[PDB]
């Protein structure tokens, strides 16, 4: 229940459609694989956001948190 | 891994639509091996 958290993610989850750099989207895609919590279809990858708890929000956000081709 | 899991049933809430969802086509990223 913080409005402020979720207002958080609005950023990157919008921003997450600008980004097409292969190398960062999946390298972050190898990580949703470690907590198990998703769903494969067709050939998206589909996730959500507030399913999942903070300690992976501060953690998925490491790429977001330093760019620059890494 | 086989067995983990970390949330499953919660109170009647929550909606389909606003939720924070994302959406990775794996069409653009596509490296041969």
């Amino acid at each position: 229940m913080d409005k402020a958290y979720l207002d958080e993610l609005v950023e990157l989850h919008r921003r997450l459609m600008t980004l097409r750099e292969r190398h960062i989207l999946q390298q972050i895609v190898n990580l949703i694989e470690e907590t198990g919590h998703f769903h494969i279809t067709n050939t998206t990858f589909d996730f959500d956001l507030c399913s999942l708890d903070k300690t992976t929000v501060r953690k998925l956000q490491s790429y977001l948190e330093t760019s620059g081709t890494s | 891994t086989t067995n983990s899991s970390s949330n499953h049933l919660e109170d009647p809430h929550y909606s389909e639509l606003t939720n924070l969802k994302v959406c990775i086509e794996l069409t653009g990223l596509h490296p041969k091996k």
